[PDB]
């Protein structure tokens, strides 16, 4: 959870927390990705130009 | 409170800045002062002694204001370094504009102004820094002045002004004689005061430092003592405290 | 008729049952230190007749100073894994905003304990915040820590009420320290804890790694001899790391390059600075 | 201390045993009492010292304030207590922290009543008060009034003879071998605290310990003033 | 209403010292208090006519259990049957009538009844929290005013406050003025404030009230000023009175915000006082007098005219104040010749009544400890050293000024 302001050094340490993961920054690919996935419980004609939403 | 600005007043007309410097004083190496008539004498204690460091100097706490004066001082370093080149600037002014040497109240004063001045102004904080000055001049013979932060000063016979000022003058207002003195019995007091007055015990050579004002054939001789004669100085003192035991 | 005693310290004697599992051989290095909390707490806690013999009012207050990761919350744990008292460490650092000044209310409930079975210790770290040193007595809700800090001393000498309670401060760099709480009567053991120098971080080593898959090939002399310092915590996360990645590439046994490239890992200073500061 | 332990007994037992002295003399007879030693060595030792030789109900309350704490009752310190205390009519009451209930919060509160109810309207006497505490300077003023505190008294650091008789004293069990020189160890450690002298003489034990021995040397001792002592010091901020 | 204090016995033993007047005087007061208690001894011993064997109480006495319990007297109804309420709220509409008074009848007034059928027992109870009764004091402490010496001035105003009222209004009443009703007293500490209060105390005609600041914190929330507000209607009811309240910097001060929110609620307290003291309808015939050693901390709310008419204030003593407290001090006790009382008052300063008893006490001690009796000069001048050792003050104002 990135929520924690404040990160204990100790807890960082190998072992606690082994690795941080960082969460990657959408390219606005994956946010097309995203679009098709949610459009898919959605009724609509089907010419949709996903990527042009997403571009809007 | 009412602190931080040097110009602000208390509501009971106290300046707590300047007060706050004068305590402050309180932190600084111990000096004082002797007149001892047909001389004058100062001595310091060399605190912050350290194997390593080296002391090339001459003196630390003293300083020649001129050819016929010597003062030393207590409190902040920097400050200290100002003032005195300040007063030298002075005492060389006063000669060349009157071709003869500055009588020391007036130098003494024209410091005090400075310091006053400062104390006036919000744009700078107090002087930090309380000295002695020693000298002679034809009008008044022998004389010792002290000054302080807030830029008063005044004349003495006998005094100390850093840390434990207190009980070297108390000590001394219960020794001192007056018109009397004839120097040596001076070094004599002064040793026993700073013997008790320090901290260090057997009161290491090192550990103090003194000079000397006197006359002779009509020039003015201020010379600092070197190791053997504080030594030969605190032995004496150290054999007439044994000969004092079992009487 | 009157019922058994109830209540318990902590969650119960000993802190529960659950006690740390570290053995001193299992933690080595710190021998001098071992041997000196050992003669503080352990003998008069066991056979104290020849402290008797000597008559020495044995004592009960000593305190463990070093970096942040050098050994010292292991060792109060060792200490309660290898003991026979009824160690009840339960010092959760508490400002709490109701219950101010519980340090009575846990003491006597030890030394209630004390009585009630047998003479028990305490210890704990990070009490850097209650040590302070007073100064201003008005500024409401800051004068509370002094009065916790004031409570904590009467407590800690008070009164005959000794039941030989001991007594471990782990918090250190003391500077905050009163002199009140520092002075002979009070915690009279100081005990230092340095960084693990060269032949201590071979020890450690050793320690740490005897049960490991040991690929045979790295040779620990190489991170023994070498310089920089190092504290155990770091060691430790060393060994774990490189675990790790050997374990990342379905390794079974650690090999030497995964040591190695635990190491630099570990070692990572600033990791920001600024190029000024020098 | 000789000198405070007569104090103290003057103060305390005198008007207690004593009452024809005092109203033969005329005067009232004194109430409270102060411990203010910068060290605080010694101080409620002798607080323990006189409670033995007591002979009245001896109070006593160390614990911060007890239960001051959030609400149920506010100042529970007082007026229960002391009428508890009143109810033993000869009787003393110690409070050993003397920092806390009073210094200039909701905290004062008690204290103004604590000072309210130790003044006089309306109250009694064959009550007295011992207070032990560090720098009295901070304490109220109000508390500092002759009227509630009447004796002051400083416990100054023991001097090189004091250090000596109380080492003798922590030193009566040690199996002190023949050759120590206890004015020695009493010169070498100026400026004591009072329990720094029992310090050294347990670490000392404890060095006689180690080795297994059941004597302590001269050496011992000098490695116990040593161990003992604790020095400071950082170079460049040597200005001034 | 009711009457007050009881305690004055004989304060006429003007000798002060070894006589054989006090001898005689004192033995007159022990024939007068060994007769009233044979007065009463043998009262009751006369006439054996003990209520006539006995009648009437006998109904009172089987009408009403051994037990009474006590309820809010609710709506009355003619036929007796007024609803009253348990502790617990035990509401119940029930008959009361036995050999029972029925005038005193008010919504909210304390009722006794009956444990078993709930009945109305009669004694509707006539009693107030005990945490105030308590407070009611009948005993002066010592002397009125012959103790206290030097404050001229100070005793004048509050004489003219409490003392002239109730004592002749002609001047009142013909010139229409309203005595002042609240006093607030401030010094610094020592200065004699609880001096003058219980001066005041022993030579007050009317019933004293006694309380401390700090004594209106009751830990339930809320309760609280309904503790001051039934103290005030106690007060009021007991005739005309004086309400003292000692270290008054306890309940109001300043009247900031709950700042941190822990809701102190003090406040609360201090503005139900404020109320009572003044607001609406009419205090009644109450005096009031309020000591404190810090008064500017003190919110203006509560300082101000119909509330406090009079700011007391109370100086060290000087020269004179301080040479009457010092030999009235003295004069209970033997001095010799060489005493100089006004060489030691001209030698120190800024020195409180307090800190006279305490000297005075410290020499006499310091004498006893010489083995003498008598004391001498040298006595004091110890003395004084030692009592003043405390205090320590003054910045380096020593060569500036
Ligand atoms: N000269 C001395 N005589 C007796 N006990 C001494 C002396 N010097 C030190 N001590 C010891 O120091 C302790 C004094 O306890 P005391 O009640 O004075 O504590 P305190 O006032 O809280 O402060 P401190 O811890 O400095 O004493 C006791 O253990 C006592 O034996
Ligand atoms: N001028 C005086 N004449 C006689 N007795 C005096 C005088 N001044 C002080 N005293 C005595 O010394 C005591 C010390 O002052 P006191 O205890 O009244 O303190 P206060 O601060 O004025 O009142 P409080 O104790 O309620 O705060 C007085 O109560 C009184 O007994
Ligand atoms: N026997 C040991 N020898 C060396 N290092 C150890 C040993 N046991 C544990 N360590 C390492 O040092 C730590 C000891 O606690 P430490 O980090 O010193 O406590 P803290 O830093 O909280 O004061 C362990 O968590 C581990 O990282």
């Amino acid at each position: 959870t990135n929520r924690p302001d404040t990160l204990d050094p100790a807890l960082l340490r190998p072992g606690r927390l082994d690795r941080k993961i960082h969460i990657d920054l959408p390219n606005e690919q994956a946010r097309l990705d995203i679009l098709k996935i949610h459009a898919g419980p959605i009724t609509k004609h089907g010419e949709i130009d996903y990527e042009a939403i997403v571009k809007l | 409170r009412y602190d931080s600005r040097t110009t602000i007043f208390s509501p009971e007309g106290r300046l707590y800045q300047v007060e706050y410097a004068m305590e402050a004083i309180g932190h600084a190496g111990t000096c004082l002062g002797i007149l001892a008539n047909d001389g004058v004498l100062l001595a310091a204690e060399r605190r912050n002694i350290h194997k390593l460091l080296d002391e090339v100097f001459f003196s630390e706490k003293i300083y020649k204001l001129n050819e016929d004066m010597a003062c030393s001082v207590a409190g902040i370093t920097s400050d200290a370094n100002v003032l005195t080149n300040e007063l030298r600037l002075i005492a060389q002014r006063y000669l060349l504009q009157y071709q003869e040497p500055i009588p020391c109240e007036q130098l003494v004063t024209a410091l005090c102004d400075i310091k006053q001045a400062y104390t006036q102004f919000g744009g700078k904080r107090p002087f930090g820094v309380s000295l002695l000055y020693i000298g002679w001049d034809k009008h008044y013979g022998f004389q010792l002045y002290q000054s302080d932060p807030s830029g008063n000063y005044g004349g003495w016979k006998a005094t100390c002004i850093g840390n434990n000022s207190a009980a070297a003058v108390s000590m001394l207002k219960q020794d001192y004689k007056e018109g009397e003195m004839t120097l040596k019995s001076a070094l004599a007091l002064a040793i026993k005061v700073l013997n008790k007055t320090m901290d260090v015990s057997k009161l290491s050579a090192e550990k103090v430092e003194i000079a000397t004002l006197t006359r002779e054939n009509g020039k003015t001789v201020i010379r600092v003592l070197k190791q053997k004669e504080v030594e030969q100085l605190i032995k004496k003192h150290e054999e007439e405290e044994a000969k004092a035991e079992r009487e | 008729d009157v019922l058994p005693p109830e209540a318990d310290s902590s969650i119960m004697m000993l802190t529960s049952d659950q006690k740390p599992d570290v053995m001193y051989a299992d933690i080595g290095g710190m021998d001098i230190q071992k041997q000196e909390v050992r003669e503080a707490v352990e003998l008069p806690l066991t056979h104290f007749e020849l402290y008797k013999q000597i008559g020495i009012d044995p004592p009960r207050g000593v305190l463990m100073y070093g970096p942040p990761g050098c050994g010292k919350t292991m060792l109060a744990k060792a200490v309660a894994h290898h003991t026979t008292a009824a160690f009840i460490r339960v010092v959760g650092s508490e400002f709490v905003q109701k219950y101010l000044g519980e340090g009575p209310r846990m003491v006597r409930d030890v030394f209630r304990l004390a009585k009630e079975n047998a003479p028990a210790i305490i210890f704990i770290d990070e009490i850097d915040a209650i040590a302070t040193k007073r100064f201003d007595a008005q500024t409401g809700a800051d004068r509370e820590v002094q009065r916790i800090l004031l409570e904590l001393l009467n407590q800690m000498d008070g009164f005959d009420q000794n039941v030989n309670v001991k007594v471990i401060m782990a918090t250190n760099r003391a500077d905050t320290l009163d002199p009140a709480l520092l002075r002979p009567g009070r915690l009279d053991r100081k005990i230092e804890f340095p960084l693990p120098d060269r032949r201590q971080k071979r020890l450690i080593f050793s320690t740490i790694t005897s049960k490991m898959n040991l690929s045979e090939e790295v040779d620990l002399e190489d991170y023994v001899a070498r310089p920089d310092k190092i504290s155990g915590a770091d060691i430790n996360s060393i060994c774990q790391e490189s675990g790790m990645l050997a374990v990342r590439e379905n390794r079974y046994i650690v090999l030497a390059k995964d040591f190695e490239k635990a190491y630099k890992t570990v070692i990572k200073k600033d990791e920001q600075e600024h190029e000024f500061y020098k | 201390l000789d000198k405070q332990i007569k104090e103290i007994k003057e103060v305390i037992e005198l008007p207690v045993k004593h009452p024809e002295l005092f109203e033969a003399l005329g005067i009232a007879q004194p109430k409270g009492v102060l411990l203010y030693g910068p060290p605080g060595t010694g101080k409620t030792l002798l607080a323990r010292a006189v409670a033995h030789h007591t002979d009245c109900t001896f109070i006593r309350v160390s614990g911060s304030e007890l239960v001051q704490k959030f609400i149920g009752e506010g100042a529970r310190m007082v007026r229960e207590l002391f009428v508890m205390a009143r109810e033993h009519a000869p009787s003393i009451i110690f409070m050993d922290e003397i920092d806390s209930i009073g210094s200039s919060s909701e905290v004062q509160r008690t204290m103004l009543e604590l000072l309210n109810q130790l003044d006089g309207f309306e109250a009694t006497k064959n009550i007295k008060v011992i207070m032990a505490t560090n720098r009295i300077d901070i304490l109220d003023s109000a508390l500092l009034r002759p009227g509630r505190i009447d004796r002051k008294i400083e416990f100054p650091p023991p001097n090189e003879e004091a250090r000596l008789d109380i080492l003798k004293i922590h030193s009566r069990k040690m199996n002190l071998t023949r050759g120590i020189n206890l004015r020695k160890i009493a010169e070498l450690m100026p400026g004591a605290s009072g329990a720094e002298v029992k310090g050294v003489c347990t670490e000392a034990g404890m060095y006689a310990l180690r080795e297994r021995r059941v004597h302590v040397t001269q050496e011992d001792f000098e490695m116990a003033v040593a161990k003992v002592m604790q020095k400071d010091s950082e170079k460049n901020m040597s200005i001034k | 209403t009711k009457g007050p204090d009881a305690a004055s016995k004989l304060p006429l033993v003007t000798p002060h010292t070894q006589c054989r007047l006090k001898l005689l005087k004192l033995e007159r007061i022990k024939d007068y208090l060994l007769m009233e208690e044979e007065f009463i001894r043998n009262q009751e011993q006369m006439k054996p006519l003990e209520e006539k064997q006995e009648e009437e109480r006998s109904k009172v006495d089987d009408l009403r259990g051994t037990p009474m319990s006590v309820g809010t007297l609710e709506e009355i109804i003619d036929d007796n049957h007024a609803i009253v309420s348990t502790s617990v709220g035990s509401e119940h509409y029930v008959s009361i009538l036995s050999f029972v008074d029925k005038d005193l009848l008010e919504p909210g007034c304390s009722v006794l009844l009956n444990h078993k059928v709930h009945a109305v027992i009669g004694v509707l109870m006539d009693d107030t929290d005990p945490l105030v009764t308590v407070m009611k004091v009948e005993k002066a402490p010592q002397e009125t005013y012959a103790d206290i010496g030097g404050l001229d001035n100070q005793i004048q105003e509050i004489k003219e406050s409490v003392e002239l009222p109730l004592t002749h209004p002609e001047y009142y009443e013909e010139m229409g003025i309203k005595p002042p009703k609240g006093v607030i007293l401030y010094g610094p500490p020592g200065t004699g404030k609880t001096l003058l209060a219980k001066a005041v105390a022993n030579q007050t005609s009317a019933t004293f009230l006694r309380v401390v600041g700090s004594e209106l914190i009751q830990k339930y929330l809320g309760d609280g000023p309904k503790l001051v507000r039934e103290l005030f209607r106690v007060a009021e009811e007991h005739a005309p009175s004086i309400v003292f309240i000692d270290e008054i910097d306890a309940i109001g001060t300043k009247r900031y915000d709950s700042n941190s929110g822990g809701e102190r609620e003090i406040q609360r307290t201090m503005l139900e006082l404020l109320n009572q003291l003044d607001g609406f309808d009419s205090r009644g015939d109450v005096k009031v007098i309020m000591a404190t050693n810090r008064i500017e901390t003190l919110d203006p709310a509560l300082i101000r005219p119909g509330r406090i008419d009079r700011k007391i204030e109370f100086p060290l003593p000087d020269e004179k104040t301080k040479k009457r407290i010092f030999q009235i001090h003295t004069s209970r006790m033997t001095l010799a010749d060489d005493v100089t009382l006004d060489d030691l008052i001209m030698a120190k300063d800024d020195l409180s009544g307090a800190d006279i008893k305490a000297i005075c006490t410290e020499a006499g001690l310091m004498a006893l400890r010489e083995r003498r009796m008598k004391v001498t000069n040298e006595d004091f001048k110890k003395s004084k050293e030692n009592v003043l050792y405390k205090k320590q003050e003054g910045t380096p104002e020593g060569l500036y000024l």
